[PDB]
RNA sequence: UCCGCGGUAGCUCAGGGUAGAGCAGCCGGCUGUUAACCGGUAGGUCGCAGGUUCGAGUCCUGCCCGCGGAG
């Protein structure tokens, strides 16, 4: 229950451009896994336990740290193509 | 062998220095071959071993898979978006093993993102098993373990999210610990299943998972989902039941290869000798597990992965257009991890959530209950970690029966329950392992169990020499 | 809005080579039918408008309509 259409729908949604040739192959595994997974069984279905942190401040990076993962960066900002 | 070396160091008898010159040489004489190691730890060894005194792990050295963040070192998580990625900071687990005098001795090959259970999906190259060059030493954590069976490392550190931990440490011979989920930190783990991760420790004695457990785990101030449980295991100074009550999975012992089942009979044998009750058990929906994990990790991955566009820090595909450079950078994405984020994608797309991924986690919770259930009448779970030793490079051409790898792996993730993996055996010269689960939170019960299971026997080999 | 099934005689639904069957309708038969049935016969915008094909209810592009399903 996979058609073309999804996959492309999918490959949208994730961001993800895929040759047409994994298209096709990818098209193939994922009806597959898709009927593997579908075979599980519905069934029938706790206390609240998380903590809270303290506003308190924290040491950050130093800018030049921070900047130096960046591809592209310039004048201390991070530098993407335009929108 | 890792308390060994301490001991040895402890007494002046060797320094550390001389421990780290003996491995960087035995790395580089054997990796090359095994392909064990993708990064090194450069310069900054040697200058970081004749600095340190007389620490609880002052001699020793650490093979860090590279998806756990060490600060200063290239952690790529066995991926093309992150191959000259260099963290600036470090993995809680990692930071802790360093302040008690242990050190990096490189970062170890892992399947790309830890999605894989051979290695083969490495974006870099596959690792060797150290006790058969033509077959692999599994997933994804492929090489921690094969660095361990070839005493390149004496400690090792894993990630388990459906058994890359255990399955590895299996088809290698050595053990391997998925904390039970809380235990250790994930602040620093490059993760793709956040319900579901966990680092693991991996070495080749009980004695030694002690002292990375106990020396790792702790309650982290910055993972919310840490537990406040102090580690306590390096007093596997045996005060054990005698008389724990074992229970063997039924689900789990049909579909076994001759070693599997022979190794298994023989451990039977041994724990009764060694004064446990035990009694086969019913895992009722542990077979259907694997469907709801390949649906309720993948949807989890396909949200931890979707930082990975060429904005920060991966690297860029090169598209001049934002959107266009977003596709192309995450196009640099392997085949195995495209594969399970369009599954993630659709699990929780309009339409499909509530009748897919609502559906597994509704599963989800019953395995928590039932395996509730179990422990209200058996102290332990026993299986198989896999129904068969190592297999060789190329099969599993079909994706899914890659998946099927972690048959046994998974339930322990689904649920949370902490889960090692010791040697048991041989199916001719190939090292098969098996499965122990203990109730939340008692992993110390676990290992001390290990410890006895060893110890009554002394069944753990290495396939290159050791020094 | 999206998705998935539907749209064929009047009614309810069968199916890459005269478009079919039973219900009712028409003609013929039958004195106890309960949804009578036997024979013969009539009955069409195959959703609508565009393509592939020698040939399209059947396949493939768009739209209208109905039902159902999604946090
Ligand atoms: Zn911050």
């Amino acid at each position: 229950e996979l058609s073309p259409e999804l996959l492309r729908k999918l490959e949208t949604l994730a961001k993800i451009r895929l040759s047409p040739e994994e298209e096709a192959l990818l098209l193939q595994d994922l009806k597959r896994i898709l009927d593997f997974v579908d075979a599980l069984p519905r069934v029938e279905e706790e206390e609240a336990l998380g903590r809270l942190r303290e506003d308190e401040p924290r040491p950050s990076l130093p800018q030049a740290e921070a900047l130096a993962l960046a591809p592209e960066a310039e004048d201390g900002f991070f530098r993407v193509p335009p929108v | 062998l890792a308390h060994e070396i301490r001991a040895r160091v402890a007494r002046g008898e060797v320094s550390p220095l001389e421990v780290a010159q003996a491995y960087l040489k035995r790395v580089q004489e054997l990796d090359p071959g095994l392909g064990a190691f993708l990064s090194l730890n450069e310069r900054l060894l040697e200058e970081a071993e004749a600095v340190d005194p007389g620490l609880p792990l002052a001699g020793l050295v650490v093979a860090v898979k590279d998806n756990i963040a060490t600060r200063g070192l290239r952690t790529t998580a066995g991926s093309r978006l992150l191959e000259n990625f260099v963290p600036p900071y470090e993995a809680t687990a990692v930071a802790r093993l360093k302040a008690l005098g242990a050190l990096v001795l490189g970062k170890t090959n892992l399947d790309e993102f830890g999605m894989g259970s051979s290695t083969e999906h490495s974006a870099f190259f596959p690792t060797k098993n150290p006790f058969d060059p033509d077959r692999v030493p599994g997933g994804s954590s492929g090489g921690s373990a094969a660095a361990l069976a070839a005493d390149l490392a004496p400690l090792a550190l894993g990630s388990d999210t459906g058994g890359s931990v255990r399955q590895p440490a299996a088809f290698c011979g050595v053990y391997g610990l998925k904390p039970t989920y809380g235990r250790v930190s994930r602040f620093g783990l490059i993760a793709y299943a956040s319900s579901l991760d966990q680092i693991g420790p991996m070495a080749r004695s009980v004695r030694d998972l002690a002292l990375l457990m106990d020396a790792a785990a702790g309650p982290d101030p910055l993972d919310a989902t840490s537990l406040d449980l102090p580690p306590r295991f390096q007093e596997a100074l045996e005060g054990p039941l005698p008389p724990l009550r074992l229970g063997v999975v039924r689900e789990a012992l049909a579909g076994n290869s001759p070693g599997v089942e022979r190794a298994l009979e023989e451990a039977l044998k041994v724990f009764r000798e060694l004064g446990l009750s035990v009694r086969e058990v019913s895992w009722p929906s542990l077979p259907q597990a694997l469907a709801a994990y390949y649906i309720l990790a993948p949807a989890e991955a396909s949200s931890n992965l979707a930082r990975y566009d060429g904005t920060l820090y991966g690297r860029r595909a090169a598209g001049e257009e934002v959107e266009g450079m977003m596709e192309a950078t995450r196009a640099l994405f392997g085949l195995e991890v495209k594969r399970r984020v369009l599954v993630g994608t659709f699990v929780l797309s309009s339409g499909y959530y509530e009748a897919y991924y609502g559906r597994a986690q509704a599963f989800r919770r019953r395995l928590k209950a039932e395996a509730q259930a179990l422990f209200r009448e058996v102290d332990l779970l026993l299986l198989p970690t896999t129904p068969h030793p190592a297999f060789p490079f190329g099969a599993r051409r079909d994706p899914l029966a890659m998946y099927r790898e972690d048959l046994y792996t998974v339930g322990a993730n689904l649920t949370g329950l902490p889960a090692l993996s010791f040697p048991a055996g041989f199916e001719g010269h190939l090292p098969v392992g098996l499965q122990l689960l203990a109730p939340w939170g008692e992993d110390e019960r676990l290992l001390r169990a290990a410890l006895a299971f060893e110890e009554a026997t002394a069944r753990a080999h290495l396939k290159a020499p050791l020094g």
